This record gives structure tokens, C-alpha cells and sequence, in this order.
């Protein structure tokens, strides 16, 4: 488990930053964007590379942000407008009680994203009670 | 008979500004007010059931979400037992580490921590700030806009920007379809200025979102938290739609801090009749509890409004004190207008620029304030050269540098030519070698030639309805022969691959180096410790123009 | 007194409109904007520009919030060109289209003392172009570094005036001047 | 082709200061100087034969002055072994004691003090500074001046200014004849103002010691003395002569401090390859020495000279510091201009401002800097609403207040009728009805009618060759239906024969109160403690111009 | 001896106060100054009284002010015309070793400032080192 | 070379003079006051504002100190009037006069750079009017509060030049105007 005598990541141990691909941070070449060996998919970070991050957060004694990489981590297999989409549903009147939930079974069931999906039935449980659903407005 | 004394008093640019007498019960009041809740804390279960009198059944969003993710609960009760006015001299005394005291301050509710801070004059603020701010270096960060959203022009005033030392730069929109426009401009410009400069280009947020997930920008600021619910509400959000936006970010690589600051309640007029400091506690624990890095606030875009007041000012350094000893990054404002006083402004940014700040500014003006798309900084570019020769005077590293005239010239040129280069390669509306020049020799927009905006709003539109992403931009670069450039922005990317600057007050400095409260640890412990400014980095600040060899 | 309360305002149902909304207090707690110009002469110019360019104009009264997006946003859903036109009491206004998030608009005029009766006139007009379908040329640009200095703590005080008169999910009021 | 932006820049009015690279050879450089000597002490049957280097075989007249007078030998040895980093961190730690300080700081040499405040930035020196003033209450003074010398302007400004808060005020001449006028219409105006408010006229010293004999002044501040012996000496005194002419006032009962500052042995050709901070360090200890309470320093006069240098304004707060950690009043300067740019002269005023000293200023122009016969000072008459809005910003007490029109005109207009009634007793040349109107509404004296000069200066000359003393003003007031001013000018006499106005810091407030460091003890130990701007002083303080009700 | 706590003379013993013509502060009224039953030869400090504020110093912790006081104290004995004559006499290169040593004799035989007469002689014979004598410049 | 040394300056023994004193380089290693103006153009209207007042000018060098007060006492002790103009390279100066404490002075210019040559001519006028025993009206007061925030760090450097000719005991040097 990463801490901080691993950090920055880049410096001490850049080999443990990869891609699902194994290519490494130093394949990111302007020879290769051109060629296309690297492309736009092989760019984006990691859930692993999150969760060492928040490995390191912790050890640095900062809780909170370690909470929001590990949600970050679950969110990156998430699509980006279905990032979008779910942002907008937690916006207020926005959404039903039962679109969160079922925003909150979709990012479990399909995602695994079960922090988040936590994260989303908390608010639905709260949205009704400070009436910031659909129609409250 | 009128004195002519009153009427000389009389016409003093300072009787311009706005003052008011404070009006408690519209929260007009910048701190220390009647209505401010008295802290407590209890704690049932392991979930709070108290906070700051109010029982968790009359809990609205903030709370809850406070209560739930933002105290310690395990230290709650011991440090809401202790002595505030103990716990304000600790947090100026030198000897007491600051990683003593944020284990207790990441305790307090919003109420305790205001309470202590409140028995501090702004020498001890100023005193306790150098301790508390998270990064060892102290950095600034820069507006760049104008009032066309001339994407040449930024690019040009962005390169020049970094090249004074900016560290972070922030670009906006006259009109919004331009945002895409806006956003590569800065990003190639401050890349050309100096490689590692990280770009934002601050909207609505979805809008901005988006636009980080083309690969347009590499962080974002203005992800806005507010103090009362019906505000929130108004700001067309929650504490979860924006901790769930917060980590949106996060899983796309990119850095980013919210935004507060006091005064918004009361100009969004709902204030719940508290005062503005303790109302601003509630977004910093907001913050923390999202787990987002850091915050901007000071006021910020509000600054009219605690200005007006009493102790206004002292409770814009308050509540930067408070987010940096929650163990927040800060990024302390001094970036908009409040006062058409020099004098007034400048004792306003001393505040954070004498103890230092993560960022001293969130925004000082790389443009004249005429271009500033914000309504105007606090420090523009006239200013440029006071700002260095007041670091030469007080021996203080403000986070930027003297630079000469044909220096500027070069890189706002490269930048000019390679925003030219992009616009080629990406078939978008062209950019004349007279812009070019142009934007080389410019002080402004007024300089500028003026462009087709609509012309210029359908292709950057199209960027965004058609998903064209960053790396179109790179191998324009490659195309146009600047593979220097095309490289760098390829290394931002390999840096939100790593994550490493997704860290506490991360920058990124000299060689790709990140630069964050975890490799810059502030071990401040008095007098010939902590930062220190020295060797090469004074010389650099020594060096002003003008000064003559004596002999 | 000009702007007179009548029925429900509804649906459009005829694209060749365009609304103007107006704040819970627009011309009833207050009837000129921060820098004095009566509401009359405002809501004159913006319905001159529309009709000038061959659009119907509609005003409604938003009680839902007094926040100039969502005024504008309670207007844009009800309009058959889906265009609207919000303005707050102390002045600020903002062209918006159904489709945008509340927070996004076509134009915004973000500092309420610039403008100008030929500001407010041009406002009119660029809406019913866009209502046309047709890009114009936005207004241009009018920003002032030291607005907030003179104004905001007054603009404030008259926002927070005008909120009182904010009632939750009471509907926009069609409304003849 | 020129960049537009460079040319901006270069038109800014700091661009007009002088500025130059350090002259180490000529002590052109601040603080920090290589041929500064390193601290050292050696002592023998109770005489120093060893400071700071220097065998006393080789002292001059300051070194042996120093020696024998100005450091407490029985620590000496004690202080000179301790480590000088936590010497510094003590000055600035809250919770060290001034009454722990004091002893030892006075038992440093010069150099040793001078290495101690060098290891500080300037908000550590704040920290200490808001501690080690003598005076639990920060206070300023006021220059009252005009360039035609006219005593009916000097009355009505000396009025005012004691009316916004001054609790001394300074004349001086452009025509050295005129002086002892300028001192009665000083000092009648001041007690019209605000009885108890001490004034002084600065002049040659033989000249300024016979006009306090003869009773028109209160107190004397240009007692000067200097870092070098052969400057000492081109300044026409020693430590002797000037130890000897504090001693003559105070035998009069003439409350008085010496003069310094920071370049003026560099501005008077003999620096002796020292640092500017250095050489005043040794002016400090020259004070200490003689028995002296207190010292204006901060540059002063010479602010030109460190401010053209790096890091000069902050060694500028540090010779305040050193001075107040000396027990040494401090009349802290931020009386003289040094620049064209509002930016820069803000940021020099609040190293001092912000934590407060004896006397924030040692001359605010209490006319607009036009009739400064000091050269203009930092601060001028229409600044008086920016000071004033900066006190409100950051509850800081600057000394000064808010006032309105009407009271002012009043005060006024009652001062020039009793300097009018003073001449009319007196014999001396009248003042006119128009004279009294005109000085009662003039913001300077462009607004004032010509007056026969050589006249005036006719009768003035014999004021001292016919030894005309103040109790001539007295009746002569009295006579003049002013019975009150009589009265309050005879307690400033009887002042003089008690001696508590002799102590360190000491001014007269209220009811005849002196207020010094002996019975207004700085009690400084952090938050919540010392002197804290509250009750109704800073309801005063909120009460600027401008202010609207929200109702 | 008097301490911190006797001051002010002025609030805690103003009876301590007295005048060269021997008059208490109360003597000096505005009538009494008109009157003439005071005049300018009575409204001065006294060698007591700056040997009072000269022990407070010393209380106060502030040694060199008492002895600059004691000073102040023997000074009050010399004419106004004398202390101009004296202090212009120490200025540099005003007198002979010898005209100052005559000044020191005076100063305590006519005067009996002992503190203030060795004040002189140290300053003649530091003069003579310094060469800051007349004929020196 | 319009200055040439003739001997040492002696006493003069008739009322109807005023010395100029003038610094060890005035006219030397330094030739133009602190904004320029040469060293001959202002005694030569020093001078012409003396001799227009029916009164002698007689210029000397001086040595001892380059303070411009010092300067000027040595002159005044050598003028058969008793009135000295003491003048520094850098163009400070002061109307001096026999009995006068060295700190005290008739007139002071202490901005050099706001003089001119008709405030120099004015000056000459003023002296000789005081040699002459009248009461002449003070020169005009001149003060600019920026002056020294541009000025005084040249001043301070072209002072210290001057200083290094400074001779101690050496009496003041006759001159002769070329
Ligand atoms: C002060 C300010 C705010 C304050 C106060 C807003 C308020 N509702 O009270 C705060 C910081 C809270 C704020 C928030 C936002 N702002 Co804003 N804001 C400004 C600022 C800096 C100055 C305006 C001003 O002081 N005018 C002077 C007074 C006298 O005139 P006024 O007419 O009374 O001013 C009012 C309007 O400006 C209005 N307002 C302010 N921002 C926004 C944004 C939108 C979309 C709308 C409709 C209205 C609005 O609030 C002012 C007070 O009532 C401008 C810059 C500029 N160019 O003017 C940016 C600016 C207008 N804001 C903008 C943006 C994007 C927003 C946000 C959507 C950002 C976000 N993270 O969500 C939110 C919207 C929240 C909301 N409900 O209004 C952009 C708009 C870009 C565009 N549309 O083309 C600008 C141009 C630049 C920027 N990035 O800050 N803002
Ligand atoms: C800076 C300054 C000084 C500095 C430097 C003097 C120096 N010799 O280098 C210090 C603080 C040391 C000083 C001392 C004194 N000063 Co002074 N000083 C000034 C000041 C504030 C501004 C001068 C300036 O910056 N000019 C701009 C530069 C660029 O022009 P400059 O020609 O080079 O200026 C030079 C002259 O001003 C000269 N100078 C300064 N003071 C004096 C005093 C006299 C008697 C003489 C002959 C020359 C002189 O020094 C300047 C630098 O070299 C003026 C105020 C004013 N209205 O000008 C008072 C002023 C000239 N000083 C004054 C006085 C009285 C004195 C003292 C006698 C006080 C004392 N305690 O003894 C001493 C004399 C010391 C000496 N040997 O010159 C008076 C003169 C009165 C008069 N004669 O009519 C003035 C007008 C202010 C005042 N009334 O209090 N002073
Ligand atoms: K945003
Ligand atoms: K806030
Ligand atoms: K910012
Ligand atoms: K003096
Ligand atoms: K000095
Ligand atoms: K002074």
C-alpha cells in the first residue's frame, strides 16, 4: 500500500503507473500520438493509479480526500455522459425520489461503483426531507 | 462656508466605494454577529445529533453533510472542551507545529473554528497563515481574458503570464460559445510561456466538466459551494450534486478545488441572518468534507460585499486562515474589484502577500483590468512592475518576477504562431499574420484587430458538438513544426495520468516536477525556518528595471 | 402600474414569440432599475426591439425564484420560440433557450448599470432573431472594472428586497403592460 | 517595434522612484552587510574592552560612548552566548514576555541585536513589534506646516489635526526666522484642538533649545545623532554634546527624543562600509545611552536611501523593532515621501500601522503634502479618508478618526480667532477678520491671503532677543476673552514642572492624564490580550463618511 | 525614594510637586498668573523632582533614563544662557581640552554637578583622542 | 579649467565683498549640478547677481568638510562682508553669515534640483543685499515633495563622491573664473 515515501508517483515509482494495456508514462510521445500507437484511450488514468493516490492521501493523513479518489476510481469506468447524466440528476429538482435509486442500483449493479451508488441513495433519502426533488420547486 | 480641506476629502477616488452600516438581519455583517450560532458538538452512535445548537432533526443539506463528512468526530468533544482564545494563540505561536494543530482544528465545527479565529488581529492571522499554508512555496495564479474573447490575444497574454511566474491561469467568456476557444488559447499560450502552467477556463458546470473531458483544460476552480441552502439551491446545486462533480474530476485525472467565498449569501439574499464568516466556515467544512483538496475564497466575487463593512477585510484573511488550517489548499483570492483606491487595494492583498498564501492571488490580472472578464482584479498588469518592486522592498517572494521587454516579445510571438499553427490544422477560422503580430506588441484588445465572433462561435461550438479533443490540438502543433509545444501538452497529460498533482496545493514546476503540500511540506517554526526567500530566487526578484549601477 | 397581473401565463403554441420575464417585484416593489431608469422605459425598449423585428412579445411575472437565470428559465419553457428574456428588477437580464442548463444562456448582461434603453432596445432585438433561428451578432461587450465597486453591495440590498417577494411553486403570471 | 505593454508599464509612477544596485564599499545596501562586524563582547573588571570586534584601543567616540554607556554589562556575556535564532523566535513568540525581553536585549551589542531581527520577515517583526512597544496604546503624530510659514494656517491645521487624533504635532520653517511665530500658532492651535496634544518646532539645535526655555514648545524630537563619527561630526555634535543637550531640556522639564534613521550616514558620505541597519543599530544604542526615553527612526528623512535598496523597507521595521526592543519609545516615521506610487508608500506604512508603535507616525502631514516643509511626508491631508476607511477594513487602530465638516470648521475658526487674539495682546503684527475666515475653510495655503513677511518675521526675531516667553501668550489670551485656552495652555505648562511627561512613550489624553509606558504597561501575551480596538474607539472608528443605511 | 506605583506625581502626590520659588501645582491658577502671585521664575522643575521621576525610572527598570535625570537634576542650578554656553562649548571643535576642564571646575564649584563635571572631563579628554578640539578641523 | 587655485584665501578687509564657497569638486571631478546644469553657468550667474549688486564676489574652494553648511562657515569667516554663499558640486547651497551657529544660516536651498539659473542669479542678488545690511525679501520658497523620491539617492551618491576631497586641515584655496 502506497504512502508517502512513494510520492510523486512519477518520481519514485512510475512503473506502477500503467495502462490496462502496458504501456508506460514514458510511451507518451508525440512520435507515438502521430503514429498513432498512442491514442486518446490509452490517456486516461487509471482506477488503480486513483487508489494509489488515495493510498497516499491517507498516509498523509488527509481522510477525506482518500474518500473522493476511491469514489473517483469507481466513477472512471463510468461514462462520460452518463457522468454527465448522473451530475445532472443530483442537481436540485432535477429528479424523482425512485430516478435516484435507480441511478444508485445502476452505478452498483452495472458499475460496481458501490460508494457512489451509497453516495446517490443518501441524497435521495435527504433530497425528499429538504424537498430539492422534481416538483419541489 | 464649505472647508475646502472636506472638499479636497471629498473628491478622494476612495469616496467612490460602496460602505454600509451593518444590517444584522440580512447577514450584513462580516463576522462576529449576534445571530452566529454558539459552537457545540454531540455525538451518538458515532453520528452527530448536535451541531452548533441545532439538532440534527433540523439539520438542512449543509448540515448533514458537514455532520456526516466534514469533523472528526473522534476529537470533537476534547476540542470544543478547549479554550478558544488558547486555540487562537497556538495557532500564531510559532513553536506549536501545524501538524499539532490541524488534527484539532479538522475537529471543530464551523462555529468553534470562527470563534477562534475571531479573537485574532490580522498580525496574528498574517503570524499563523505562514504556518498553516499547506504548501512550503508560496505561488500565484492569473486571470487571462478580454472583453472579445480573442483567442489570440489570450494565447499571447497566457505565454507572457507564465512567463512572469504564474504558476496557474484562468481564462472566461464574454459570450459563452466561445468557451472552447477561450480554453485552448490559454492552454497553449501558457504552455509555450512556461511548460507546466495548469489552465482552467471557469462556466456553468456541466458546460465545464465537459470541457475538461476533451482535454482543454487541466484543472478547474470555480466548482461553487455556498453557505445556505436556499443560495445553494440558487447556485443550481447541492453538497452532493457538487461531491459527486467534485470526484467526476478527479476520475478524469483533473485537478480541482471549489470555490466560496464571503458575501455570496447576502448577494444572493439569503442570508438565514448570520454573518458572512461564519456562513463562509460552513462552505470551507463543505469542502473539506467533499474531499476536495482545496478552495478559493477571500471574498472572491463578492469582495463589494464584506468590504462594505466593518471588519471586512480583516474577515476576508479569517476565513483564508480557516481554510488553510483545516489543512485545505488555499487560493486567497485578491483577484476582484472592490475599491477605486490604491491605497484600499493594496492593504487588501498585503494580507495574504506578506505571509504568503498556495496562492496569493486566485487570479491577479495578466490583462488591463479593461480586458479582465471577472469585472476586474484586485492587481492588473499596470501593476505589474509595483508588485516587483514591493517584493524587493519587504524581501517577499510574491510568487512572481522582473522579466524584459524582448523576452515577452519572443514568447508572446511563439505563442501568437502557434495558436496560428492550431487554427491551420484543426480548419478552424484563421488567424491573420497581422493578429499574430499584433498580439505580440499588444498591452490589449484595443490593440487587436476584431474578429468574425461568428464565424469564430460556429467552429468552437463544433468543437464541443463534435467531441474534438485535445490531441487534435498536438498534432496541430506537430503540423505546424512546434513539437516543442506538442510535447509539453503531452506531459500535462502524463501528469493527470499519474494523479500526483491531483494532490493538496499540487503545481507543476521546473521539469515536470510536481510541487504540493506532500513534497512541500510547510515545517514553519519560527525565524530562520520554513520558506525562506534566497540565493538565485532573490537575485531574480532583486533585479528590477531601473536600477542604476551606483558604481 | 403598467404591468397588469391577469391569468396563468401558458404554453406558446407559436414559435414567432418570444417572452420577457420579470421578477416577483419587477415594476411593483420597485419600478426602476440600480441606476434609476423606470421599468417602463425598459420594458418599452426590450417589446419595441422584439416587435421591431417582427416577433411577438410576451411578459410574465416568475414568483418561483428571484434569481435571474431561473426567471428567465420558468420563461424559455413557455415559449414557443423557446427563447426568453429575464430581468431582475434592479436591471440584470439574460437571453436564454429551453435545452440550455439554467446557468447557461444564449447572451448575459452580467453588469446591470452599463446598461443602456439602447442596450435593453438591442436585447429585444437579438432575442427575435434567435427566435428566427438566426445568429446575430451579440451585443457587444460593456464591462466596467469598477461596476462592482460602485454597485454591488447595492445591488445586493435590492436583490435581497426583491426576494422577499419569491413565493415557492407559485406559477408565472401572463401579465399585459 | 515596442511591446504596448512595456510601454504601460513604463509610465507608472513608480517608475519615477530611484532606485539602484547594492554599493557594499560605500554602505549603500540595507542590512546584511559583509563588513559588518560579527557580534562580540569582552569585558574586564566591569569596562568593555572588546565590542563587536573593535578593541577599545581603537573605539571612536561612539564605540566608547556604546561601551561605557549604552549595554547592560552585567548580561552581556550572558546574551552574547545565546543562540540569536531563538533570540528572534522569542521576539516574535506570543507568549514570551516583554518583561522577559527587555533584559536581555539590552544587554546586546549592536551587532549582536542587529543578527537577531536579520533571521525575521517582516510579519514575524509585526508579531514582536505589537509586543515590544513601550505603549499599550499605538499613537501618531502630525506634521502642521505651510511654505509661506503663515501662523494663522499653522493654528487652524494644528486644530484639526489634534481634532482627528494627532497627540503630537511638529512645525518647522521655510524661512528659519519666522520660527518662534510657527511654535505659538502650533501650540495655540493644538491646545484649541485638543488640550494636551504636545507640539515641537524642529530647528538647529541651540536655536530649539531657547525657544523651549522660553516656553512655545512642548517637547523636542530632532535631537539628532548618527552612526559614524565623522557624519556625527559633519551633524555638528557627540555622543557628549548631545547627551548633554537631552539632559538641558529635561532639566527645563521639556519632555524629549532623539532623531535617526536608517541611511543618512551613506546620504552624508560616510558609511564606513556599513549597512545602512548597522549604522542605525549604533544611533539606537547612542539613544539607549545618553538616558534618552525614546527615538524617531524608520529612515526618515533618508527613507530615499534604503528604499532605493533591496530588502530596505523591511530593515526599515526592523530598526523600529530594535528600538522597541531596546525599552526605547518609538516614533516610527512614515513621515516622509519616498515614492511616486500609492501602491509602494501603502505598503511601507503597514509594516508599522498594522501592529502599532509609539507613534505609527512620526509626522503625518496634517496639510496637504504641498506645504510640507519636510519634503512631503508618506502620508498627506487627503489621505485622511483612506487612513481612516484602512482602520475600518481591518479593525486596526491607526490613531486617527473620522470627523465631520462642521466640528472641523469650528475648531478652526476658534484657533485662528485665538491666535488672533494672542497677536492682538501681544503687539504683534494683526490678523484680519479675512485672515481668520481664510484659514478657517483653507485646505492649504493657496487658499490663504499673503501676509507682510518681513514684518511678521520683524517681530517674531524679537520674541527671542527680548526673551518674550509663553506666559505673554497666556494673558494675552486671556485678555483676549479666551480664558479656556489660557487655562488649557497653562496645564501644558504645569506639565513641565512635575516630570511624569518625562517618561518613555508619555503623551497627555483626557483630562490632563499623562499616558506612558510606566502606568500604560504593554501587556501584549497574543489573541485576546493587549490593547484591542473595541468599545466605543472603534464604534468612532467604524463612523467613516459615506456609509448608507439599509433602511 | 519613589517607585512605579508613586506615579504619576501628578494623580498619586502632587504634594511632592513643588516650584524653584517653592509653589505648589494648585498655585498656578489663571488668576494667580494674572494676579502675578506666579510668574515665568516659579514655573520651574525643581533638582527634587527629577530625582523623584529619576527613582521611578530606576523602578521602571530604565537605569540610563534615571541618570540621565540625576543629570537633568544638577542642571537645573545653571542659567539658561550657560547651559547654551556649556552645550555649545561640547560641539566639535568649539573649545581647548583646557576650556572645557575650566567648564567641568566651574560646574562643580559653583554648581555642584558632580555627575555632570566628569561628564565634561570625560568628554575633554575623549576629545583630545578624537581630535575633535578647536584647531582639530 | 575655469577654476584655477591662486594661493590661499585671506581675510578681506573691506565690507563690500561676498565669498562664494564652493565643494572640493565643484568644478572638478564634478562639473554639473544634480540635473546638469554646468558648474560655470551657475557661478557665473552667481556671480553677475553679486557684482549687479554693486558688490564684489570673491570665489574660494574649500576643504575641511564637504557639508555645504561647513563649507559655507569657512567662507564667511574670510568675507570682508561677513556673508558667505556656500555651494556643493551637486548644486545644494546656502546664504551664510559671520556669528551664525554652522547649522544656521540667512537662506537655505536645500532641493538643489529645483534650482535654476535665475534662482542662482536671485541668490547672488539676495547676498549682496545682505552684505549691504538690508532686508531683502527671502528668495521664493521652493519645494517639491517628489523631489526626494527621484533625487535623493543620486544626491546621497554624488555627495559621497565629492567627499573623497576632502582634505582635513587644509585651508580654503583663492580661485580665479576662467
Ligand atoms: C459577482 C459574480 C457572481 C457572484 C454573484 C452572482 C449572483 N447571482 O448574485 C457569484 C460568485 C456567486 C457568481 C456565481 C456564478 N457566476 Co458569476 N459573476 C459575477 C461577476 C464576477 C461580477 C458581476 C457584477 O458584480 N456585476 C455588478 C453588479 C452591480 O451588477 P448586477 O447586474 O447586479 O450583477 C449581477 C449579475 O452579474 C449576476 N450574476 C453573476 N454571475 C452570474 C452568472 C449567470 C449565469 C447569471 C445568469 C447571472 C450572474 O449576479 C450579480 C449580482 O446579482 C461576473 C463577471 C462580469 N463580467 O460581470 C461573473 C460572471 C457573470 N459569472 C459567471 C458564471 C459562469 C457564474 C456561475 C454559473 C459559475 C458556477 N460555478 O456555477 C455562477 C452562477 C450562479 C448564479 N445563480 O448566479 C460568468 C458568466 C459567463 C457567461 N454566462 O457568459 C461571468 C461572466 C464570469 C465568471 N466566470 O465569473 N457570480
Ligand atoms: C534630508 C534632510 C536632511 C537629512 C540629510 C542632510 C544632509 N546634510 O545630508 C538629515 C536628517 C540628516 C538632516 C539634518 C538636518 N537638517 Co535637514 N532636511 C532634509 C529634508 C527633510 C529634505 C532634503 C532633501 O531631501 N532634498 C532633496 C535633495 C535631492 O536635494 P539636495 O540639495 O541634495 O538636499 C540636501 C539639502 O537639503 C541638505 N540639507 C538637509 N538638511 C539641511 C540643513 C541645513 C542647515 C543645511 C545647510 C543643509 C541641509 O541635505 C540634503 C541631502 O544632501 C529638508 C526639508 C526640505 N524642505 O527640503 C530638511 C531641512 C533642510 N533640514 C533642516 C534642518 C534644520 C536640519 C538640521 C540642522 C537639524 C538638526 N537636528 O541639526 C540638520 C543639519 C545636518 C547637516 N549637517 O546638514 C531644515 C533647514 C532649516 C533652514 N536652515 O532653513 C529643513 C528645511 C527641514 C526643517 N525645517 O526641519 N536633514
Ligand atoms: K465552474
Ligand atoms: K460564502
Ligand atoms: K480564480
Ligand atoms: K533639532
Ligand atoms: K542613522
Ligand atoms: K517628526
Amino acid at each position: 500500500s502506497a504512502r508517502v515515501s512513494d510520492y510523486p508517483l512519477a518520481n519514485k515509482h512510475p512503473e506502477w503507473v500503467k495502462t490496462a494495456t502496458n504501456k508506460t508514462l514514458d510511451d507518451f510521445t508525440l512520435e507515438n500520438v502521430l503514429s498513432n500507437k498512442v491514442t486518446a484511450q490509452d490517456m486516461r488514468i487509471t482506477p488503480e493509479t486513483l487508489r494509489l493516490q488515495a493510498s497516499i492521501a491517507k498516509d498523509a493523513g488527509r481522510d477525506r480526500l482518500a474518500m473522493n479518489f476511491e469514489r473517483a476510481a469507481e466513477l472512471t469506468a463510468v461514462p462520460d455522459d452518463r457522468i454527465l447524466e448522473i451530475y445532472n440528476a443530483l442537481r436540485p429538482y432535477r429528479s424523482t425520489k425512485e430516478e435516484l435509486l435507480a441511478i444508485a442500483d445502476d452505478l452498483e449493479s452495472r458499475y460496481q461503483a458501490k460508494i457512489c451508488a451509497a453516495f446517490v441513495r443518501e441524497a435521495a433519502t435527504l433530497y425528499v426531507e429538504r424537498k430539492k426533488l422534481k416538483g419541489d420547486d | 462656508m464649505r472647508s475646502k480641506r472636506f472638499e479636497a476629502l471629498a473628491k478622494r477616488p476612495v469616496n467612490q466605494d460602496g460602505f454600509v452600516k451593518e444590517w444584522i438581519e440580512e447577514g450584513f455583517i462580516a463576522m462576529e454577529s449576534p445571530n452566529d450560532p454558539k459552537p457545540s458538538i454531540k455525538i451518538v452512535n458515532g453520528a452527530v445529533t448536535e451541531l452548533d445548537g441545532k439538532p440534527v432533526s433540523d439539520f438542512d443539506l449543509i448540515d448533514h453533510f458537514i455532520a456526516r463528512y466534514g469533523i472528526n468526530l473522534n476529537r470533537a468533544e476534547e476540542v470544543m472542551a478547549m479554550d478558544s482564545v488558547k486555540l487562537a494563540n497556538m495557532l500564531c505561536d510559532p513553536n506549536v507545529k501545524r501538524s499539532e494543530i490541524v488534527p484539532l482544528t479538522t475537529a471543530m465545527t464551523p462555529a468553534k473554528i470562527v470563534e477562534v479565529v475571531s479573537h485574532m488581529n490580522v498580525v496574528e492571522m498574517m503570524m499563523a497563515m505562514q504556518k498553516m499554508r499547506a504548501r512550503r512555496t508560496p505561488s500565484q495564479q492569473a486571470h487571462v481574458t478580454n472583453v472579445k474573447d480573442n483567442p489570440v490575444q489570450i494565447a499571447a497574454d497566457a505565454a507572457e503570464g507564465a512567463w512572469r511566474g504564474f504558476d496557474e491561469q484562468e481564462t472566461t467568456v464574454a459570450v459563452a460559445r466561445y468557451a472552447p476557444f477561450n480554453a485552448i488559447a490559454l492552454l497553449v499560450g501558457s504552455q509555450v510561456g512556461r511548460p507546466g502552467v495548469l489552465t482552467q477556463c471557469s462556466l456553468e458546470e456541466a458546460t465545464e466538466l465537459k470541457l475538461g473531458m476533451l482535454g482543454h483544460t487541466c484543472y478547474a476552480e470555480t466548482i461553487s459551494v455556498y453557505g445556505t441552502e436556499p443560495v445553494f439551491t440558487d447556485g443550481d446545486d447541492t453538497p452532493w450534486s457538487k461531491g459527486f462533480l467534485a470526484s467526476s474530476y478527479a476520475s478524469r485525472g483533473l485537478k480541482m478545488r471549489f470555490t466560496s467565498g464571503s458575501g455570496s449569501e447576502v448577494q444572493m439574499g439569503y442570508a438565514e441572518g448570520k454573518s458572512m464568516l461564519y456562513l463562509e466556515a460552513r462552505c470551507i467544512y463543505i469542502t473539506k468534507a467533499a474531499g476536495v483538496q482545496g478552495l478559493q475564497n477571500g471574498s472572491v466575487s463578492c469582495i463589494g460585499v464584506p468590504s462594505a463593512v466593518p471588519s471586512g477585510i480583516r474577515a476576508v484573511l479569517a476565513e483564508n486562515l480557516i481554510c488553510s488550517s483545516l489543512d485545505l489548499e488555499c487560493a486567497s483570492s485578491n483577484d476582484q474589484t472592490f475599491t477605486h483606491s490604491d491605497m484600499r487595494r493594496t492593504a487588501r492583498l498585503l494580507m495574504q502577500f506578506l505571509p504568503g498564501t498556495d496562492f496569493i492571488s486566485s487570479g491577479y490580472s495578466a490583462v488591463p483590468n479593461y480586458d479582465n472578464m471577472f469585472a476586474g482584479s484586485n492587481e492588473d498588469a499596470e501593476d505589474f512592475d509595483d508588485y516587483n518592486v514591493i517584493q524587493r522592498d519587504l524581501k517577499v517572494d510574491g510568487g512572481l518576477r522582473p522579466v524584459r521587454e524582448e523576452d515577452v516579445i519572443a514568447i508572446r510571438n511563439k505563442a501568437a504562431r502557434a495558436l496560428q499553427a492550431v487554427f491551420a490544422g484543426m480548419g478552424l477560422p484563421p488567424i491573420t499574420d497581422e493578429e499574430v503580430e499584433a498580439a505580440t506588441y499588444a498591452h490589449g484588445s484595443k490593440d487587436m484587430p476584431e474578429r468574425n465572433i461568428v464565424e469564430d462561435i460556429k467552429f468552437a461550438q463544433e468543437i464541443i458538438n463534435k467531441n474534438r479533443n485535445g490531441l487534435e490540438v498536438v498534432k496541430a502543433l506537430a503540423q505546424g513544426g512546434f513539437t516543442d509545444v506538442a510535447q509539453d501538452m503531452l506531459n500535462i497529460q502524463k501528469a493527470k495520468l499519474t494523479g500526483d498533482y491531483l494532490h493538496t496545493s499540487a503545481i507543476i514546476v521546473g521539469d515536470g516536477q510536481v510541487l504540493s503540500a506532500v513534497n512541500d511540506v510547510n515545517d514553519y517554526a519560527g525565524p530562520a525556518t520554513g520558506y525562506r526567500l534566497q540565493g538565485e530566487r532573490w537575485e531574480e526578484i532583486k533585479n528590477i528595471p531601473g536600477a542604476l549601477d551606483p558604481n | 402600474g403598467f404591468l397588469t397581473e391577469v391569468g396563468e401565463a401558458r404554453q406558446g403554441t407559436q414559435q414567432d414569440e418570444v417572452i420577457i420575464a420579470v421578477g416577483p417585484a419587477f415594476g411593483l416593489a420597485q419600478t426602476v432599475n440600480i441606476v434609476g431608469i423606470p421599468h417602463k422605459s425598459i420594458l418599452r425598449e426590450v417589446i419595441a426591439g422584439i416587435e421591431e423585428e417582427g416577433i411577438k412579445a410576451r411578459v410574465i411575472r416568475c414568483f418561483k425564484s428571484s434569481d435571474v437565470a431561473f426567471v428567465a428559465v420558468e420563461g424559455n419553457r413557455l415559449s414557443g420560440s423557446g427563447i426568453s428574456i429575464g430581468i431582475q428588477s434592479k436591471g440584470t437580464t439574460v437571453i436564454h433557450q429551453q435545452g440550455l442548463p439554467p446557468l447557461s444562456n444564449l447572451e448575459l448582461f452580467p453588469q446591470a448599470p452599463l446598461l443602456t434603453l439602447e442596450t435593453y432596445r438591442q436585447i429585444g432585438k437579438n432575442a427575435a432573431r434567435y427566435a428566427k433561428r438566426e445568429s446575430p451578432q451579440p451585443v457587444p461587450t460593456l464591462n466596467d472594472q469598477m461596476a462592482r465597486p460602485k454597485y454591488q453591495a447595492k445591488s445586493a440590498i435590492l436583490h435581497i428586497k426583491e426576494t422577499k417577494y419569491v413565493v415557492t411553486g407559485k406559477n408565472p403570471q401572463e401579465l399585459r403592460v
